[PDB]
């Protein structure tokens, strides 16, 4: 969760992506907008003789 | 015969000819992510990228 520059409208709670996954949320207690990024991942290759 | 337009130009850092430079400029090849290995793709920067 990071700080985001998105300007949410007051009737909006969640922000969606192109794949209809939640990308930006609004915290209920404090009204800052949070941006959600999936954790670091990638492929692994093994080079062996 | 003049081959200065298809022989490689040593002034270019990529060592490509003039016509090869035009052929590479005409095709708008995407970075495709092997160039974009940087971790600021994870952070929210610029606009939404495909
Ligand atoms: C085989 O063919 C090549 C290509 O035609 C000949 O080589 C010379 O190539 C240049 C362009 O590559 C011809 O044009 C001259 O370019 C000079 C350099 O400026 C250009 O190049 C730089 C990069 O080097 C660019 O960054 C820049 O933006 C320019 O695009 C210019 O200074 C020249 O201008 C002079 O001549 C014109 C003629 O109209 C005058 O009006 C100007 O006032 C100025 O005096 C020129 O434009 C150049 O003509 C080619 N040379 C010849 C003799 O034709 C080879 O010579 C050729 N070889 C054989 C054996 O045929
Ligand atoms: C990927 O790794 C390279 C190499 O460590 C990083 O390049 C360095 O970046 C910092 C800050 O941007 C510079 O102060 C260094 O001088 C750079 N080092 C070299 C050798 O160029 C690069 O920043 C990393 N990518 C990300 C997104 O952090
Ligand atoms: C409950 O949250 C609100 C913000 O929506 C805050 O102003 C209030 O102080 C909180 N209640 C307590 C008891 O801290």
């Amino acid at each position: 969760l990071t700080e985001s520059n998105k300007k949410f409208l007051p009737f909006q709670q969640f922000g969606r992506d192109i794949a209809d996954t939640t990308d930006a949320v609004r915290d209920p207690q404090t009204l800052e907008i949070l941006d959600i990024t999936p954790c670091s991942f990638g492929g692994v290759s093994v080079i062996t003789p | 015969f003049n081959f200065s337009q298809i022989l490689p130009d040593p002034s270019k850092p990529s060592k490509r000819s003039f016509i090869e430079d035009l052929l590479f400029n005409k095709v708008t090849l995407a970075d495709a992510g092997f160039i974009k290995q940087y971790g600021d793709c994870l952070g929210d920067i610029a606009a939404r990228d495909l």
